[PDB]
């Protein structure tokens, strides 16, 4: 849950090619003496320096859960009509289980 | 790890966590009103001195009031061990009057009884530190004591008295200062030459409310559920070395009583609720040739050694019928407070609660004596046959006996704390019931 | 244990007097589980 | 004055007083039902005396029951310093049966362990006053001792048992009295000639309900969330003086558990959770020529001196997997109760909570052992290398060692406190899980 | 010294842990170093004065994937069959010189287990799984008077 | 790092997948040959993943 | 020895610090150890020869929430009303005879 | 890591391959695609008699 | 190192070479004051 999407390696924009890359540029471009091309056309040379990415998805929905804020945790004297919160000490699970076990 | 426990979920966990209602890990505090608390000195009318009466009008320096502390400056008239809660003793009594009418009243002995039953642990020690000399201070030592009051509004903000709703009624405290204070201006019956008179100051903590809150207090009627103390002094039937004296005391009480409390004492010595004896903390000089069982070690006046208490057993009777079966004095001294308070009560002080939680504000069962034609407290005393000057006899004795010096405990104090309603409206107030 | 004749010439069911010092027992079990990785997070399919 | 605090209010106070919800100066107390409390004596079946098993059926005097106090009369078979909580030692155990079903059971050692962890301050002292002689009483002294029970309904009115709703089922308490009580009828292994047999009485505090509340209880179903104690006694991997013992104790526990508690002890000396030593209070005669480290100073059996305790470290595994980091014995003795209870725990007594607030009644996190097929407590003990008769060795030693006399602590008591539901309907009742 | 680890992913590329598909989870190694090491800072129970503290370094061998393989890992769920070690320590029923001690040890284990393994040892001496004796390789000074 | 001490390390995301892990230690003999037994193994008391 | 901390989240479950919702931010504690401790490595101003250095450890109690509560904490913004300690040192006016 | 045998002192190996002892060409390094391929060695001092 | 990649590296000798070439006058002197003892300090002297 660290929230670190980083690769953590020199692969984002390092451009780990050899010196042969300068010759590959002459393959991407069309030349024989490139000492005059970047002094004039710098936009195309900036276009030949761009990375290709791939995005990633994930989704989990939402947890709509109310009933929070439990500050006073000592006890709570029940209201006059206690048989509205009294039949909650044991839910319908341990109430239906004892009836199904009768067979 | 923690996950191995969470995963372990069964049918029997349903009633603990299924259909949850709260979470413990995220709290939302309540938003509250805007207010402030200030300590303001009140003037003292009358004349401060031993045996004198003084009074103060609680000046309307805020909207509501709560805590009240009486300050005293005393000088020791003797060495360490000669005083016992002298500031508590000095404030002989305090009477609370609203609109010219008595609402309540406390007595020095009540403060001692109250403390004995309801304060505890370091609260009790800190209290003692504010009323006595507890660091072996010597003669001439001067100290500023603080005696808090325990009227209903002096214990909780919930009952803060709305001075703001009492425009035509003044709230006054009348005080009586003791004629003598042990180890300060007198030593037993002897006066202490050169003893200084006390310096006194009364402090009241005022609550300032903001505009909306104070307006509501001023305009709306109020019904405050409050406490009152009923009290009478009685003669204790005197036990002896040949007999167990018994006594039936008709209780001239009224109102829904939270609890009764009582003690037996030697009126000579403030706070003496037990017999004196030649055992290390039970008398002046205990343990040596100079030991006497006519004078207490005042600094050690109290004790938890019931052997020195006078009461054997007791019951409360209502309209000719036993309220409960007769129980031993130790029930009322140890069990009652175990179950109902949670502190430790010193020997000679007894409690009987009608309430589930008598130490709190919320009523939890009361005995309404206004509907009881004949309430009576029935007391049986121990046989006073033990030679108080002989540790073997003092410490090796039986359940039904006490010290021969227990016959000096001729005073009986019976208290009842009850609930009434303080009705305040249209600038004036008083009680719902007489 | 201090006498080779006894140490080396003994029977199948006996050992050195010094074997009583081997008071610790370590028991291991090597098992399988499944380490799941999804949506950037790891976890174990089998809790117990 | 204080009005200047009130007035100097701003944006940072919005989370405290903006759109206020509550005040503190006006308390509305809840109106409650009409009831009364009475302490009524039960009749005990069987003969009370040392080593006897007796029981009582609770009479239908009131409608609900809460507090129960067992009274005893014991005498001193020797002088001060010879007994230790003898009334607690005497009540060897108590079993609660409802409808013929076992609901719960407490043991004398549990009362001691419980006290060590959950009572505190003057509650603890007062409790001691109700079970022992604490004012240096001498041989022949007689005293009325009270032992409040610690079953779920004995702690709060909240769990009052509705005997009224149990019209067809009886409620019984079975009490086992110890064959011997130290300093009362036996001094170590030696019988005390002339020792008295104890007297005994069981008192039940009943709640009397008025008409409407009483009718509802008699007729309607009730479900109480209650606590139960699980307990097993077992042998200790008693540490050697030469090395560190260890032990894997499978835990035969079930149900949602709030906490585990345990101690190491010497069964021949009640309450002895630590080793004996020639340091003040740690043994009979400690500090002098007569000191012996085989016999405790009984009156000072309990201690906070961890050097005499035997646990080096421990962990709990669930289904063979580590629950938490292995922790030192002093963690379980001092920090756990700091974190979860707020009192002070005596040396030799350990606690591990799964709950945020184990001392309360409200569930606050549990470990359901019914889902943990192989829960195990894993212990590591200290080396018993220290010569107990020499303070230089006893008091100047390292974290991982203890007294040579720590090998007397051969028994281990492991407790677990859990939840269950006591269901009452149509005049009958019992547990949801059993 | 170089101590290789023996966790499931330390044995084969087949189980290389997909850090690439763990964008939200860190992977950590927690270590405890021994209080004593025989022949380095302690000779039996005797501390060695002047012994040096160790120098430590942890090395991890990383795999760099090409674009397509890297991307697939980053965008996919994975399920790696792994091994885990379960372990508990117990006391050996103390062997006796007078009889044959015996013991029943409840095995608080779980999951599909490939195998069990165990040893008995003298916890004082790391790696001692056997008794000591005066035979040439079985004890200090074996074969002589000392 | 030291005898009896605890240390930890986070494996940084310095690549896409990981396999081998080697813990290096430098130790110095406190006695002569015959006094040690796999001391770097002994030193690595434990490791948690 | 065990020294409990007294930061706002160390006093009540109600203020438990939501590491779960602090995914991008680390939570750190910086501890300053005294140069001298009375009766441990110094006696008044005098160093105690041979005194040992402390061994230190920090333990944290972590709450594991089940899925629905855990998810809710992670997805929601939160506000916790907490306390902070303000502190400055001053020279005491020298009191005099 | 890569072979499983024991190499004598003075002989050093650096593999690119996952299994250099095998025939399946896994994990190789193409040196003709790398302009500057340099092995940088540091020697111990020769001080021991 | 940023993001796991080496950006750069210095050596004590580089700092010395760099200084020898690029710092000067009182910058160089002040630098020396921050890395050495230039006021005839004696054995045992402690400086940050």
């Amino acid at each position: 849950f660290r929230d670190t999407a980083s690769i953590g390696f020199s692969d984002t924009h390092q451009d780990e090619k050899t010196l042969r890359f300068l010759k590959k540029q002459i393959s991407q471009f069309i030349k024989h003496l490139k000492e005059y091309y970047p002094n004039n056309e710098l936009t195309k040379k900036l276009v030949m320096k761009y990375s290709d990415v791939q995005l990633l998805p994930y989704t989990k929905g939402a947890t709509k859960d109310t009933y929070t804020s439990g500050l006073f945790d000592h006890t709570t004297g029940v209201i006059k009509i206690a048989p509205r919160d009294g039949l909650g000490n044991v839910r319908d699970e341990q109430s239906l289980n004892k009836s199904i076990c009768h067979e | 790890g923690g996950l191995s426990q969470l995963v372990a979920y069964g049918a029997q966990d349903v009633y603990l966590t299924g259909n949850p209602q709260i979470t413990f890990f995220k709290t939302v505090y309540r938003r509250y009103t805007n207010f402030a608390i200030e300590s303001i000195q009140q003037t003292i009318n009358g004349s401060v001195g031993f045996g004198n009466k003084v009074s103060t009008q609680i000046s309307r320096n805020g909207d509501l009031i709560t805590d009240i502390v009486v300050e005293f400056v005393l000088t020791k008239g003797g060495n360490g061990g000669t005083t016992y809660y002298p500031a508590e003793e000095l404030l002989q009594d305090v009477e609370l009057e609203i609109g010219g009418q008595r609402i309540d009243k406390h007595y020095n002995d009540w403060f001692r009884t109250y403390d004995a039953l309801f304060r505890m642990n370091d609260d009790r020690y800190n209290y003692r530190r504010m009323t006595d000399w507890v660091n072996n201070e010597l003669v001439g030592a001067q100290k500023r004591f603080y005696v808090p009051l325990i009227f209903f509004f002096n214990q909780t903000p919930g009952l803060a008295l709305p001075l703001i709703a009492l425009q035509y009624h003044e709230v006054k405290l009348y005080f009586t200062l003791a004629s003598q204070v042990q180890g300060v201006n007198y030593n037993g019956s002897s006066a202490i030459a050169g003893a200084a008179q006390p310096t006194m100051s009364v402090w009241v903590d005022y609550i300032f409310l903001d505009t909306q809150e104070r307006t509501r207090f001023a305009q709306l009627p109020h019904e405050y559920l409050i406490e009152q103390l009923q009290f009478t002094g009685s003669e204790t039937a005197t036990p002896s070395a040949t007999t167990q004296a018994s006594q039936n005391i008709r209780l001239n009480f009224n109102h829904p009583t939270k609890y009764l409390a009582w003690n037996f004492n030697n009126p000579t010595n403030y706070g003496q609720y037990t017999a004196l004896a030649n055992i290390p903390g039970a008398c002046s000089g205990a343990g040596t040739a100079a030991a006497t069982v006519t004078t207490p070690d005042y600094g050690n006046t109290g004790t938890y050694n019931e052997q020195l208490a006078v009461l054997d057993s007791a019951k409360i009777q209502l309209n000719g019928q036993d309220r409960f079966a007769t129980r031993k004095g130790s029930y009322f001294n140890k069990v009652q407070p175990y179950q109902s308070i949670g502190g430790v009560t010193p020997a000679g002080v007894y409690l009987y609660s009608f309430a589930l939680k008598p130490a709190g504000r919320q009523p939890s069962g009361t005995c309404n004596f206004s509907r009881i034609d004949n309430a009576t407290l029935s007391l049986t005393y121990k046989t006073c046959s033990i030679d108080a000057t002989s540790p073997a006899a003092v410490l090796g004795n039986t359940e039904t006996v006490t010290a021969n010096t227990a016959t000096l405990l001729t005073a009986l104090n019976i208290y009842a704390k009850n609930y009434n309603v303080l009705r305040i409206m249209s600038g004036m107030g008083g009680l719902a019931y007489a | 244990a201090t006498s080779p004749a006894a140490v080396l010439g003994n029977t199948e069911t006996v050992t050195a007097n010094t074997a009583t010092l081997l008071t610790a027992l370590n028991i291991y079990a090597k098992n399988y589980n499944v380490l799941r990785i999804m949506s950037g997070m790891g976890g174990l399919a089998y809790a117990n």
